[PDB]
């Protein structure tokens, strides 16, 4: 009976980003005991509720959410004694919440999420004995949680996240016999989680994260079966994870990231066969990862980074055919990389950097069809980077730097279809760059520096998307290829600390955007082509420790660092000609 | 005002 359904001649036009009361208020003076539902949601309306709404005495449903209503809460609505659900969320109501919701004795749903309320949560609501959902999140509520909200038997959903509440969590809330969902994080609560919460036997969803909580995690919450979602990240919990938590047989998502937890992942975690998401980022955890975590039938997300785990990664990880992202960077893992990680071709993000992994990159990883981001630098991986990565259709970011890769560089990298970043620096190759490395379609950043490269630099054929090229600190001999003006997107080039002879490629001056150039510590000879002084874009041109001769250019070279030279003579701006 | 929900979005 909303949007002027029954007239209850007169208006049917409830639209037009106009304001209520007076566009409204006629709706009410159609006095009528015929109106049981009124839905004024998402009409772009702005203001106050008129006193006269008290005359819609038969209302059961009232939803005014998603407008711009303002002012303090209108206590006239408390005269709608038959109201059963009231949705006020996503408005601009402010001030302390006024008393009197008690008279809505049959109220079953109250949603006020996202408002401007301040002051204390209304202790008055503890008297709505039929209520089932309460949502006061998203405002500026202050103070403690009223311990009397624990008398809200019948209540199954409570949301108070995103205010500025604090104090200790009221132990009495643990008597909400029928509570299925509790979301109360993003506040300033202190102290620990009351162990009485272990009586919320129906609880499926438990947040309270990004608060100020502390203590050991209460062992008693192993009692919460039925629970599927447990978020307690961004707090101050210390101590170890209770081994009692292996009894949360329904748990699908676990997130303890950003606390101070110590000790090991409890090996009972290997029994949580419904786990989808295991996240323990940024803690003080240690020891080994229980092998059975590699056997979890539904695990999709495995975040263990920024701890100090020892030992090997579980051999069978990925064999469930479901892994999507794994990140264990910044630990002390050892051993080889399991072959099964991408079984199922669902793995798209594989992050392993800053460990001590050993052995050859498993060749199964070259047939991981879904792989997209691969970061494995700062390890001890040896052998030949296998061939096959350039045949993955979505691999765009690869970092294998600071490892121990030897022999050659896979030639299929140059034919990877969407690869955008490839590093490979620091590695001990002792062979040439792949002949068609510059061919590559998309590839903006390539950085094989200090990787014991040898031989000449291939001709810059194509060079479509490169904007940063790092090859410094190898033994590249020969001449810098003279067709470098094909690299029209180039911004930074470093070929310093090599064995390059010959002249500076004048085609460097076909420079739409070149900014940083470092050719120092080589054996170059010849002038700096005076045309370089016309570049309105070069800010660094380090060419020191070479065998160059002649004047330095002027123009946009006249205000460069003299240190950038150390060879012989140069335009008045140093040692006159 | 809006309030974040879900797991921790932090990533590498
Ligand atoms: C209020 O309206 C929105 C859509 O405009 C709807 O999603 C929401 O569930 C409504 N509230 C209630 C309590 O039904
Ligand atoms: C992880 O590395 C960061 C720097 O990347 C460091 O601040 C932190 O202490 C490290 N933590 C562990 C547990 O490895
Ligand atoms: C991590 O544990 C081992 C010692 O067993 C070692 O790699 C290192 O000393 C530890 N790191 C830190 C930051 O305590
Ligand atoms: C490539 O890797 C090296 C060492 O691993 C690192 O220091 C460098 O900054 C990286 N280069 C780019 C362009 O990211
Ligand atoms: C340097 O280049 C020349 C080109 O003829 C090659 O013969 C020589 O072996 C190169 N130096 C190496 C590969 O160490």
């Amino acid at each position: 009976l909303s949007l002027k359904t029954s007239l209850s001649k007169v208006p049917v036009n409830g639209q037009n980003d106009a304001v209520w009361c007076s566009w409204s208020g006629v709706v009410c003076d159609n006095v009528t005991a015929q109106v049981i539902s009124l839905d004024l949601s998402h009409r772009n309306l702005s203001g106050r509720i008129p006193i006269q709404i008290r005359y819609l005495s038969s209302l059961l449903y009232l939803n005014l959410s998603g407008n711009s209503l303002e002012g303090s809460f209108p206590t006239s609505i408390f005269d709608l004694t038959k109201l059963t659900t009231l949705d006020i969320s996503r408005n601009s109501f402010d001030s302390s919440f006024p008393p009197g919701i008690s008279k809505l004795k049959f109220l079953k749903v109250f949603n006020a999420f996202s408002n401007n309320f301040e002051g204390l949560l209304p202790s008055d609501v503890s008297r709505l004995r039929f209520l089932e959902e309460l949502n006061f999140g998203g405002s500026y509520f202050e103070g403690e949680i009223p311990a009397a909200y624990g008398g809200l038997q019948r209540l199954k959903f409570i949301h108070l996240a995103g205010n500025v509440l604090g104090g200790k969590l009221p132990p009495r809330l643990g008597l909400l016999t029928e509570l299925q969902h509790m979301e109360i994080g993003y506040n300033h609560f202190n102290g620990n989680i009351p162990s009485e919460f272990a009586l919320l036997s129906n609880l499926k969803y438990f947040d309270v994260s990004n608060c100020s909580l502390s203590g050991s995690l209460p062992q008693e919450l192993g009692n919460l079966s039925n629970l599927e979602t447990l978020f307690l990240f961004q707090n101050g919990f210390t101590g170890e994870i209770p081994e009692s938590y292996s009894n949360l047989k329904s748990l699908k998502l676990l997130d303890f990231s950003s606390n101070q937890l110590s000790g090991s992942i409890p090996s009972g975690f290997s029994t949580l066969k419904n786990l989808t998401w295991l996240s323990l980022i940024s803690n003080n955890l240690s020891g080994e990862v229980p092998e059975g975590i590699g056997e979890l039938p539904e695990l999709t997300t495995l975040f263990l980074w920024n701890n100090n785990f020892t030992g090997v990664l579980p051999h069978k990880l990925g064999s469930n055919g479901k892994l999507e992202t794994m990140d264990v960077s910044n630990n002390s893992f050892t051993g080889t990389i399991p072959s099964s990680l991408c079984h199922g071709n669902k793995l798209y993000k594989l992050i392993l950097f800053s460990n001590m992994f050993e052995g050859e990159l498993p060749k199964s990883l070259t047939r991981c069809e879904s792989l997209w981001r691969f970061r494995s630098q700062n390890n001890r991986l040896n052998g030949t980077i296998p061939i096959g990565f350039g045949s993955l259709r979505n691999l765009t970011f690869v970092d294998l730097s600071n490892n121990r890769f030897t022999d050659q560089i896979p030639a299929d990298f140059a034919t990877a279809p969407v690869l955008q970043y490839l590093n490979l620096s620091t590695n001990f190759f002792h062979r040439k760059l792949p002949e068609n490395i510059w061919k590559a379609p998309n590839l903006q950043i390539f950085s094989a520096s200090f990787s014991n490269l040898i031989g000449e630099i291939p001709n810059y054929v194509g060079c479509k998307s490169f904007y940063r090229i790092e090859l410094q600190g190898n033994s590249l001999n020969g001449t810098i290829p003279w067709d470098i003006g094909h690299c029209e997107k180039l911004l930074c080039l470093n070929l310093s600390q090599n064995h390059l002879n010959g002249i500076i490629p004048w085609e460097i001056s076909t420079l739409p955007s070149i900014a940083d150039v470092d050719l120092s510590h080589n054996l170059l000879t010849g002038t700096i082509p005076s045309d370089f002084g016309s570049s309105k874009t070069i800010t660094t041109f380090n060419v020191s420790y070479n065998q160059l001769i002649g004047p330095i250019p002027s123009g946009s070279f006249a205000h460069l660092n003299p240190s950038f030279f150390s060879s012989n003579e140069g335009l008045c701006g140093d040692l006159v000609g | 005002h809006e309030v974040p929900s879900g797991p921790n979005p932090i990533s590498n």
